[PDB]
């Protein structure tokens, strides 16, 4: 079974934010999509666990 | 080689400009001038001519103009500050929403 | 006191896209096509962006309203007596000056004009090309004036006027003019950075051709001490907020100029 | 009698290319310096 | 000259140009170049404000040239020579070298372009272009050939030359016929005649000389 | 001289001839005809070639 995730920014974000704060404005999102899914996972087997 | 406008004018020629507040599809609700429809304006609304969009400054734009010709009495309009050209930049959410129109380059 | 002028940057955006095809036939035809393409969305909104700083600057300078033959906000030109209706505008040009030196206390630098507005200002003489000249004209003046300053040309805006302001740097931070530009590229990874503004390339996912556009940001602020006739006594000042701010300045000023109709 | 009624034009010669475009004309007009910041504020 | 005289277009103002031309009397001395001076400065911002190019030249007729030159801001002085190749009347305050026509029957004023941007990018009103490639020349500046015959009965000599040319019309030049098409025939003056953004025609009105 | 509309002088009020003529002229009814031959007109093999002078 899959799980999957979309994140879908703006260039005018990305641009600002680097200007302002430094953050690259792609990998700290990209980071959240996979941080999110991989989390949701290890939930899936504590949860299923618990079910069991 | 011509380098063209939206509407397939030279971009040297029209005096307009497309990307931006003025937008391309944005000219399809914004009302052109008429004998009549200069009557009908007030602060804030926007208008055309020749393509080119207008904003009124003061409500009844041409209510102290007694010019005949629409377009001078616009030239007037924006020599009095009645009406000022409206080309600018757009605020940066015109183009974020995906629900977007950037004006076409043509040549 | 100090005070503060604070504007935001706004967006301008350009899409073209070209057809395999077409971007084919422009190389078979004799055409770089890839470097075509990159020149037309970059000179269309050079262009726009010249467009937008000549009509701002006609909304935002003050109007020279005179009581003896300027209180219409123009000047009535006409063909006779020829070299007057050259030598009367020559006049307001010089009066104009003026006004900005004594209420701003900058020198005007500029002079700008409509084509016809330029010509008639030309006519009378008092204005040379001088070719030899031609090094602070930057390329770009009609010629300039007896007074020092260039004369350019605007040929975009459908107004015919005359605006008369300035353009100075002294140095580090102090740079002052009628209406500053600034763009905003911090951030953005550019190839030679004095482009401003960048590109972006997709391609479609049903029909494959390719498809291009540019992206340029700036502020296209009012100066400092300008403030609308609302507040007349702010703090924080919005430099853009033409609805306001228009007709109200002392970098620039301006004076509409009434010819007959050329024949068409 | 071979003449140019028989004889035909592969290809016409270019001899030059024109591009209409704006002078244009602002460097003159605005005092610039850059901004590094989605926001300016010019003090007076 | 020719070419040019009937590819311009015609100026024409409510103000003082209508009918195609300017009424010059003696009346009020200098007035009478002034008011032609000012002819040429709007013809120029004319053609800068419809064709982007800079008018860079200036020609008339030799009597037109002549009234022009009595308004002053017209100046030969040899020193500045440089600027007129040997051929210009004058030049002009607005930066334009002043050349004379001095032959086609029309007393007039035309302002007009030419400009070379680099290697392909060669604009102006009349292109000229001569066809010289496949001839073998002697001097390959010479342009056109020459050829000798001998007549058959008598024995004497008989030498002419052939010259051939494009003279085409300038891109963005169309008839008002078509108005816009993908293919613009660049001569056939018989219907791109009067249609220039690149050159700008204003006739003048002057007095007969007594013959 | 070539008609470039027809009935030229239809117009032009003016009564002697030559400045009716650079009337024609500026207003575009005649345009000069100095003009260029097509290619063939030389190569007829019957062809009458200008002469210069002395």
């Amino acid at each position: 079974k899959s799980r999957q995730l979309k994140a879908a920014y703006s260039i005018e974000l990305a641009q600002d934010l680097r200007a302002v704060h430094g953050m690259d404005a792609d990998a700290e999102l990209s980071g959240i999509l996979a941080t999110e899914i991989m989390l949701e996972i290890n939930r899936e087997v504590v949860d299923w666990i618990n079910y069991s | 080689i011509k380098y063209l406008n939206p509407d397939n004018e030279f971009t040297f020629k029209t005096g307009a400009t497309y990307a931006g507040e003025a937008g391309y599809v944005d000219r399809e609700q914004i009302t052109e001038l008429t004998e009549e429809s200069k009557l009908t304006l007030n602060k804030g609304d926007l208008f055309k001519y020749n393509n080119i969009v207008y904003k009124v400054l003061e409500d009844t734009p041409f209510a102290t103009i007694e010019e005949s010709d629409l377009e001078l009495a616009l030239q007037i309009a924006i020599v009095l500050l009645k009406v000022r050209l409206f080309s600018d930049a757009a605020s940066t959410s015109k183009f974020e929403s995906s629900d977007s129109e950037i004006a076409d380059a043509r040549f | 006191q100090i005070n503060k002028w604070q504007t935001a940057v706004k967006s301008r955006k350009l899409k073209t896209g070209i057809t395999v095809e077409l971007a084919q036939d422009l190389e078979a035809n004799g055409f770089d096509a890839p470097n075509f393409l990159e020149d037309l969305l970059a000179t269309e909104m050079a262009d726009e962006i010249n467009k937008d700083i000549l009509q701002s600057l006609i909304t935002v300078s003050k109007r020279y309203k005179v009581t003896g033959i300027t209180d219409s906000g123009f000047i009535d030109l006409s063909y006779a007596s020829a070299p007057e209706a050259g030598r009367s505008l020559y006049r307001m040009v010089c009066e104009m000056v003026s006004h900005i030196q004594k209420e701003s206390t900058y020198t005007a630098t500029f002079c700008v004009a409509s084509a016809r507005a330029a010509a008639i200002l030309a006519a009378s003489g008092w204005l040379k090309h001088k070719p030899e000249d031609d090094k602070y004209l930057s390329q770009n003046a009609y010629g300039f004036l007896a007074n020092g300053l260039p004369l350019y040309c605007d040929t975009n805006s459908p107004l015919d006027y005359v605006i008369v302001g300035v353009v100075e740097n002294i140095g580090e931070k102090e740079i002052v003019g009628s209406i500053f530009y600034a763009p905003y590229t911090e951030g953005l990874d550019l190839d030679d950075p004095e482009h401003v503004g960048a590109f972006k390339v997709v391609v479609d996912p049903e029909s494959l051709q390719p498809s291009i556009g540019l992206l340029v940001r700036y502020a296209l602020s009012a100066n400092p001490y300008t403030v609308a006739k609302d507040e007349k006594e702010a703090r924080i000042i919005d430099g853009g907020d033409m609805d306001k701010m228009a007709g109200r300045s002392d970098l620039s000023v301006l004076l509409g100029v009434k010819l007959p109709k050329i024949i068409i | 009698s071979t003449t140019t009624n028989s004889n035909s034009i592969g290809r016409p010669n270019l001899v030059a290319l024109t591009r209409a475009t704006t002078k244009l004309i602002y460097s003159d007009i605005v005092a610039t310096q850059r901004t590094n910041q989605p926001v300016a504020a010019f003090y007076g």
